[PDB]
């Protein structure tokens, strides 16, 4: 369609070469505690 | 063992909604069967 239309038949040189991506946030997971044993401590219902 | 422990957790657990509950329906029952005991002192009044 239009004729602006880059015309370059070669093969182009490496300029930028691919690198690990350079963030400090969330390639982790999240955190997370959990433990039935903080279900431990129990009331004694004495009143009535 | 945190198996058994989880299930003796949530035994644990059942049981205490249990007591809640039979206390909780015996506590309903209560003004029931005084209401029937003072109908039943108007039958013997009538009976009287």
């Amino acid at each position: 369609e239009n004729s602006l239309s880059t015309t370059s038949k070669s093969k182009r040189q490496v300029i930028v070469p691919v690198c690990m991506p350079k963030i400090h946030y969330s390639p982790l997971k999240t955190g997370l505690c959990y433990d039935v044993r903080m279900r431990y401590h129990a009331k004694i219902f004495t009143s009535y | 063992k945190r198996l058994n422990e989880t299930q003796r957790q949530n035994q644990l657990d059942e049981i205490k909604n249990s007591v809640g509950l039979t206390f909780k329906k015996k506590q309903e029952v209560e003004k029931s069967i005084n209401d029937s005991e003072k109908r039943l002192k108007h039958a013997m009044t009538e009976s009287t």
